RNA sequence: UCCCCUGCUCGGCGCCGGCCCGAAGCGUUUACUUUGAAAAAA
RNA sequence: UGGUGACUCUAGAUAACCUCGGGCCGAUCGCACGCCCGGCGGCGACGACCCAUUCGAACGUCUGCCCUAUCAACUUUCGAUGGUAGUCGCCGUGCCUACCAUGGUGACCACGGGUGACGGGGAAUCAGGGUUCGAUUCCGGAGAGGGAGCCUGAGAAACGGCUACCACAUCCAAGGAAGGCAGCAGGCGCGCAAAU
RNA sequence: AAACUGCGAAUGGCUCAUUAAAUCAGUUAUGGUUCCUUUGGUCGCUCGACUUGGAUAACUGUGGUAAUUCU
């Protein structure tokens, strides 16, 4: 019985995205997942629901309403190019380095260490 | 450097005289009345009182006919008349100077409460409003120091989510029907 | 581009000063007028 | 320090890039191009706070290495390029023109004009230089280097370029009695006509401009910038037409707005 | 409340060498009084 | 020719110079391709002696600094003051050399000493006048134990660059080798006093 | 990958020890100098090969010192 309002609505043809304020209107239920509020948004814009893109949705105090901002593509390459890649690891389409900084900064210093081709040797 | 604010300030002020009978009544009468926690919210109200009778007092030491003066009581004058403690027939601002602390606690949110008719006692308006069961204007406050503006007077009302005002049952209600379903079956 | 935009400041060059000397001779003439008169 | 200054403070930057002061603790410094670092308006805080096309810092270059934003008509990939006053930004992609005019306050402000307008812009001579041969040079306020122009053209004079050759097509002289832009200090984007001018020797000169309602103000002589002959504009003015009226007024007008709009 | 009790080389609100007005240039210097410019942000 | 309130300004002509530890006058690269009888072309990147602009930096003008007389006179052929001619410096100039005259500041507090003194935008308190603090996030200055010297580079007397000294200090086959947390965490010492 | 080359490492960060017309603050000048980069100009203006030379990295192999980002 949810509904969604949009405010702010503006297109991006040199960026090739459409940019609106979201308003979410939840009485008697907590915060809906962004999944739900994407495949809403891609029901009104008449859009497929790969290339639906939201974030920072805050809650207001006494429940109801949720302010939230929704990003909107024409193709998934286009998509892809432009994109924070946080948000494609949220979507589950990147892949990030799972090792920490302390490491890598001790192997840049072993890097450092030797002089040549044993400089990759070094770094394992 | 990071990048924070470091911008605050008090409300209130400590009056000089620590042990006397007379002002030590007269707030306790206040707190009494009005159904306050403690003399900090009245030394704040007093506090904003004089700083508005400051700010009227360096506008009335200017002439007549000045641009800043003119432009400075208009704001403040349409102000206060907007919050509530003025009438638009004392349209002037020689007439700041006659005001007193209890017409600004008339418009805080308990004793708007108590005198609108929606609690028993002011004490009960407290602890209405601490307990979010109100609303003003499709939105709760839980907060007693809401003061309130004269088109925002008519709109108060109880909140959706409470059993006062029509919605689910509390959580002693429910208790007490789920005792009674154990007890019958 | 050297030789072309030296051509356009000769003819305008050509035709200040030629607006400049008549001109002076305008004056030099009204001064002859107010010391005949 | 041991050398130039390369970082910038976010409330080191003057007031008319009009930032906020909590997201971060450096601003963007520009890079060195036609204008001061001070009145200038750099491209980054264009897009992402004007336009509000972009929000995050990284966009904007992605903008920039997508080659949709050009500046006098030719396409700039600097991120911080400076793009100061009386500069055309022209988009290829979307199609619209913005030049850059202080507005009745402090600060610079969007407007939208013509294509068949975006192709001059207006400079003011900083000074005359002759060259080697006898060649007379230009010195503009855009560090734009011009050769041979017109013989009558003087120190404070104001000319009109043509954007793809860079030639003077037309001049305005500088008399008693001409349109008249201000640029710099309090009395920033006021409309109005040159009066009187008085000659200090050893110092700077100081002009009265009158403005249309009858206002009058007094501005520096190296603060000066020609718009138009007599009362008539070369290019098209933003909203309120730079009369710097009183905040009581603005008042009136906003009230008045208010209550019609309800 | 407001107009009046500063003088000799060039030129435009206007006429038939004559009237007036306006200007590249000048008039004992100080303090003080009033206005205007510039005087970073927080 | 041109401009400034003001040139020994820019420009014009003449007679030479033009430094091999030496000014310029493209022995560079990418993409898409071509027309016309081997020659002839577009859009860029990098570099370049100069010229202006931009970020500056640097040296100067006028005015404004806490306490102290149990500090009343101070500086000077070991430059203090000025002149002239120069060295050097990126330029002005005792910045420094050679020669001259005896100058320059002060009872309107110079000079000397102290500071539990970084300066300022500021903060507390406040009828009006005032008193105290400002190590502290913005600006400017100074230093990386303390003085001294230097390379590279446009810009450093740089210290997460080098070199000499002393104080301190690491490893060591005793021959030598390697350093500066007033950066982020953390340790010792210190102290009423300050974090992963 | 490594390595030669050009660039930036003189910015930022911390502290207040020295310093009392010194620093700094407002107002001025460089018509008494320098200025990486960016922007714009100049780059057949001069009257006399359809592409030149030999060295070095990285690399291979042989080594020393107890030890260094040593060679």
């Amino acid at each position: 019985t949810v509904t969604i309002r949009t405010r702010k609505f503006m297109t991006n043809r040199l960026l090739q995205r459409k940019q609106m304020v979201i308003d979410v209107l939840h009485p008697g239920k907590a915060t809906v997942p962004k999944t739900e509020i994407r495949e809403k948004l891609a029901k009104m814009y008449k859009t497929t629901p790969d290339v639906i893109f939201v974030f920072g949705f805050r809650t207001h105090f006494g429940g109801g309403k949720t302010t939230g901002f929704g990003m909107i593509y024409d193709s998934l390459d286009y998509a892809k190019k432009n994109e924070p890649k946080h948000r494609l690891a949220r979507h589950g389409l990147y892949e990030k380095k799972k090792t920490s900084r302390k490491q890598r900064k001790e192997r840049k210093n072993r890097m450092k260490k030797v002089r040549g081709t044993a400089k990759a040797n070094v770094g394992a | 450097p990071v990048a924070r604010s470091w911008v605050c300030r008090k409300t209130y002020v400590t009056p000089r005289r620590p042990f006397e009978k007379s002002r030590l009544d007269q707030e306790l009468k206040l707190i009494g009345e009005y159904g306050l926690r403690n003399k900090r919210e009245v030394w704040r109200v007093k506090f904003t009182l004089a700083k508005i009778r400051k700010a009227a007092r360096e506008l009335l030491t200017l002439d007549e006919k000045d641009p800043r003066r003119l432009f400075e009581g208009n704001a403040l004058l349409r102000r206060l008349v907007r919050i509530g403690v003025l009438d638009e027939g004392k349209m002037k601002l020689d007439y700041i100077l006659g005001l007193k602390i209890e017409d600004f606690l008339e418009r805080r949110l308990q004793t708007q409460v108590f005198k609108l008719g929606l609690a028993k006692s002011i004490h009960h308006a407290r602890v209405l409003i601490r307990q979010r069961h109100i609303r003003v204007r499709k939105q709760v406050v839980n907060i007693p120091s809401f003061i309130v503006r004269l088109d925002s007077q008519k709109h108060i009302d109880f909140s959706l989510r409470s059993p006062y005002g029509g919605g689910r049952p509390g959580r002693v209600k429910r208790k007490n029907a789920k005792k009674g379903q154990g007890g019958a079956g | 581009k050297n030789k072309e935009e030296a051509a356009e400041y000769a003819k305008l060059l050509a035709k200040r000063m030629k607006e400049a000397k008549e001109k002076r001779q305008e004056q030099i003439a009204k001064r002859r007028r107010l010391s005949s008169l | 320090a041991r050398g130039p200054k390369k970082h910038l403070k976010r409330v080191a930057a003057p007031k008319h890039w009009m930032l906020d002061k909590l997201t971060g603790v450096f601003a963007p410094r520009p890079s060195t191009g036609p204008h001061k670092l001070r009145e200038c308006l750099p491209l980054i805080i264009f897009l992402r706070n004007r336009l509000k096309y972009a929000l995050t810092g990284d966009e904007v270059k992605k903008i920039c290495m997508q080659r949709f934003i050009k500046i006098d008509g030719k396409v700039r990939t600097d991120i911080t390029y400076p793009a100061g006053f009386m500069d055309v930004i022209s988009i290829d992609k979307t199609g619209e023109n913005f030049r850059l005019i202080y507005d009745t306050k402090g600060r610079f402000a969007v407007h939208r004009i013509t294509p068949e307008e975006a192709k001059y812009k207006l400079c003011k001579v900083r000074k005359i230089f002759v060259g080697t041969k006898g060649i007379p040079h230009l010195v503009t306020h855009d560090a734009r280097t011009i050769r041979y122009p017109d013989p009558l053209i003087k120190v404070n004079d104001t000319i009109q370029i043509d954007l793809e050759t860079g030639k003077i097509t037309d001049f305005i002289k500088f008399d008693t009695g001409n349109l008249c832009m201000v640029t710099g200090g309090a009395n920033l984007g006021r409309i109005g006509v040159i009066t009187n001018r008085e000659r200090h020797p050893g110092s700077f000169d100081v002009v009265h401009v009158k403005d249309a309602n009858g206002n009058s103000f007094a501005t520096r002589l190296s603060n000066i910038f020609v718009i138009g002959k007599g009362n008539k504009p070369w290019i098209s003015l933003p909203r309120g037409k730079g009369i710097r009226l009183t905040i009581a007024e603005e008042r009136d007008k906003r009230l008045a707005a208010k209550q019609s709009s309800g």
